[PDB]
């Protein structure tokens, strides 16, 4: 499975951002599509992830704000970012979990073996 | 005489199925009522998978491990793949559950229900990662004890689900089956419709519909008492409280699924079956190969008839319905032995129109309804059923019977039915070899005989024209030959 | 093939009745069409009765309600029972077999196997 992302860039203040993963590879209804944050220095920041069927979990920072969404037909999903603020514009990476090893929820960049490149 | 015998057994066979479709219907309905305050994405049973296989095909074993993975039920606490055989051509299975699941297949050198120590956590240490077990080929029940410890370690897990190794699962089977547990504290099971996906042959194609008749008809109207029998196999939720009570006395007992079925309905517990949730499984081509599956099947029946009468005595005045099926089929049977004898020996041209033009009367009725029902016009084919099973069930039901050189004793007995009623036939040809066409009696019979022939001949030739143009093929079955023709 | 012969016959008064039978020394008996015909003195053969291989009784006319044809199987043979005899009714009786046939029972050429006949008659 290979994600590319795309969308972002420079936002002044409060506005909106919709950034698209694009997975190429069938996707098992079963693997957690996740989103994580790289800031100037730090580490990944988790921001949300969804089971690829159905699901749903939003970051603390980010809930309310962030609106995740699988089209599981065209193998894409979006992400809607309104309300921005500065301290969220580095990084963007959209990774992916399958449940091989295990069905556990994670929330870890650990946990995700399927990576995107960066996106501002 | 013959008219009173003919009408009898019109109506023992067309009413019983009607009020077979009667109880299918209202338990439909219930069920139906149950999803419908359903909430949007429920997931409140936590369920570990079993697959218990043995040298499946490494195409449809990969098939049914995708169908598992590619699953929409949100608490599926792991995966639980039991191999009966740790040699070198068992390892196959291991190879293809590694390149759809993870690297832990586990090889212990015993047999987890023959040791000292059944626990689980024996050959077993973390249950949150899927697991798979190559354990010496025993049987189908020793891999499934295997599968209910492997399960059972976890005290999180609610219920288990049983899958055979070649079920392609739909998206919502899963949830299908574990749903109706949880609509009742007695429900401890709940069965899975099965379907046949491979109907590129006459004899598959006809299997499919009695599949599906005696799944849809047959168990719900054992659903609506709630008491079906045969729950697991290709596809059944088995709460994790009635496995870990019942395995013991049923690995101890001197894989059908019926004796679990059995150990579960003797302890006064309700089992419904969903129509809901469906698993695709194959069946056999050959018809020899028929006989002997059905021969083992009706001495595994024969076998668990006692106890399943018993069973049918826990519930008070449920139970009286599994009663009257048991003796139902045993009298439907012997009426129909004894219906074709009388009507072989005495050569009655009139009588045997008669006999054929009802059977295909009420055979015509049937496919109606299953056509109704599964929104499907290749339910007709049902109307061919009659030669499958004079042919192939009832040698099966004599030799179950009559077992209970190795040719002898499986095909011996079908061959001598075989000849008998080829020998009948004959008999009743050179018995009336005349003709009188200002007989009206006359012209009825060979009218009726020459419209039947004429109807199967049709028949026929809509499945040949369907099989040469693949219109017979089911999309699940055109989506696997196209998998296949490319690996 | 069927070798039929026929029994009955003597006089009769009036509206009294008669039986006459008819035995076939065949080989399949129960696969053939008997019918019983009669033959006025100064007329032709006139069907009158008979009895299909599956049992199914034609009568002509002015015997429906007066004749009765029936058949044993076990002993090969075929009886018309005259209930109720008239002057008209003074004819020779045959009994005729066939195994093969078309729509019509009634014409002599019909049936190919055939008796001798029984002399029928009542005075007055
Ligand atoms: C020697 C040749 C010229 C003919 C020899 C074969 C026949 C004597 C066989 C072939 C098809 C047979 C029939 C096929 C199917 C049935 C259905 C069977 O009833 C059922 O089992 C149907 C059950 C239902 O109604 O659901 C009763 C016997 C009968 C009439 C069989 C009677 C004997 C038949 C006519
Ligand atoms: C004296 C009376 C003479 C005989 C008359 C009565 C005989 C009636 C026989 C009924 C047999 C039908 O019952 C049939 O049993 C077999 C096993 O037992 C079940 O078979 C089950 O186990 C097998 C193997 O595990 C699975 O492949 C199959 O998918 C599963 O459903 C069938 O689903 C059930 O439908
Ligand atoms: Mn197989
Ligand atoms: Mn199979």
């Amino acid at each position: 499975v290979q994600l590319v992302e795309s969308g972002g860039g420079l936002v002044q203040a409060g506005g909106s951002l919709r950034l698209a993963c694009a997975a190429s590879g069938r996707i098992f209804s079963s693997d957690t599509l996740a989103w994580f944050r790289r800031a100037p220095g730090k580490e990944r920041e988790f921001v949300a992830a969804s089971r690829w069927s159905g699901g749903g979990t939003d970051y603390a920072d980010v809930k309310g704000r962030f609106t995740f969404s699988r089209d599981n037909t065209r193998n894409t999903m979006c992400l809607e970012m309104n309300s921005l603020k500065p301290e969220d514009t580095a990084v963007y990476y959209c990774a992916l979990r399958t449940a091989r090893d295990s069905y556990y929820y994670t929330r870890n960049p650990t946990g995700y073996d399927y990576w995107g490149q960066g996106t501002q | 005489s013959a008219v009173w015998g003919i009408s009898v057994y019109g109506v023992f066979v067309l009413g019983f199925y009607i009020a077979q479709i009667v109880f299918s219907e209202f338990n439909r309905m219930r069920l139906s009522d149950w999803i419908s305050l359903r909430p949007d994405n429920w997931n409140a049973t936590r369920v570990a998978v079993i697959i218990a296989g043995y040298r499946e095909d490494p195409f449809m074993f990969k098939k049914c491990l995708e169908s598992v993975r590619d699953s929409e039920y949100g608490n599926v606490a792991r995966l639980i793949c039991v191999i009966d055989g740790d040699e070198e051509e068992d390892l196959k299975m291991a190879e293809i559950y590694k390149q759809v699941y993870n690297d832990n297949v586990k090889k212990p050198g015993v047999v987890l229900c023959e040791s000292e120590n059944k626990n689980g956590s024996t050959i077993d240490s973390d249950v949150s990662k899927n697991i798979c077990i190559l354990q010496p080929h025993r049987g189908k029940r020793e891999s499934l004890y295997t599968g209910f410890q492997l399960a059972s370690m976890d005290p999180s897990v609610h219920a288990v689900v049983l899958i055979d190794s070649d079920t392609v699962l739909e998206k919502n089977a899963i949830l299908e089956v574990v749903y109706p547990l949880s609509c009742d504290p007695n429900i401890k099971a709940v069965a899975g419709e099965c379907k046949i996906w491979n109907t590129d042959t006459i004899l598959s194609m006809l299997v499919s519909w009695r599949y599906f008749s005696a799944f849809n008809v047959e168990r719900g109207a054992q659903s609506l008492w709630k008491t079906v029998q045969c729950v697991g196999g290709p596809l059944g939720a088995y709460t994790i409280d009635i496995i870990n009570e019942i395995k013991d006395p049923w690995i101890t007992q001197t894989g059908d699924n019926r004796r679990l079925t059995n150990e579960v309905l003797m302890r006064g517990k309700k089992i419904v079956y969903t129509p809901f949730a469906v698993g695709w499984s194959d069946s056999p081509t050959n018809v020899m190969r028929y006989i002997v599956q059905q021969t083992r099947w009706s001495k595994s029946w024969c076998r668990e008839i006692w106890y399943t009468l018993g069973s049918a005595w826990k519930h008070g005045f449920s139970g009286i319905y599994l009663a009257f099926e048991c003796m139902y089929q045993i009298m439907y049977f012997f009426l129909v032995m004894y219906l074709f004898s009388y009507i072989a020996i005495k050569a009655d041209i009139r009588a045997q129109t008669a006999t054929v033009l009802v059977s295909t009367l009420v055979t015509i009725i049937k496919s109606s309804y299953l056509a109704l029902r599964a929104k499907n016009l290749k339910a007709f084919y049902f109307v061919l059923y009659t030669y499958v099973y004079f042919f192939c069930m009832i040698p099966a039901r004599i030799t179950a019977m009559f077992t209970m050189w190795l040719w002898a004793k499986q095909f011996l007995i079908t061959y001598m039915w075989w000849a008998g009623v080829l020998a009948a036939g004959v008999y009743s040809i050179v018995d009336n070899w005349y003709f009188d066409w200002a007989d009206i009696q006359y012209r009825f019979a060979l009218v009726g005989i020459c419209s039947y022939l004429v109807f199967v001949s049709i028949v026929l030739v809509i499945y040949l024209i369907g099989k040469i143009t693949t219109w017979n093929y089911t999309p699940l079955q055109k989506e696997l030959i196209e998998e296949r023709y490319l690996h | 093939q069927v070798q039929l012969v026929e029994s009955g016959g003597g006089l009769v008064q009036a509206g009294g009745s008669l039986k006459v039978s008819c035995a076939a020394s065949g080989r399949a008996f129960k696969t053939y069409r008997m019918a019983w015909f009669r033959q006025a003195p100064g007329k032709e053969r006139e069907f009158v009765s008979g009895i299909s291989a599956l049992e199914t009784t034609y009568y002509a006319d002015s015997v429906k309600g007066r004749f009765t044809i029936s058949r044993d199987n076990t002993k090969n043979t075929v009886s018309l029972q005259m209930d109720s005899l008239k002057p008209e009714d003074t004819a020779v009786y045959y009994c005729a077999a066939r195994r093969y046939g078309g729509t019509d029972y009634t014409t002599t050429g019909s049936y190919d196997y055939w008796g001798q006949g029984t002399q029928v008659t009542v005075s007055s």
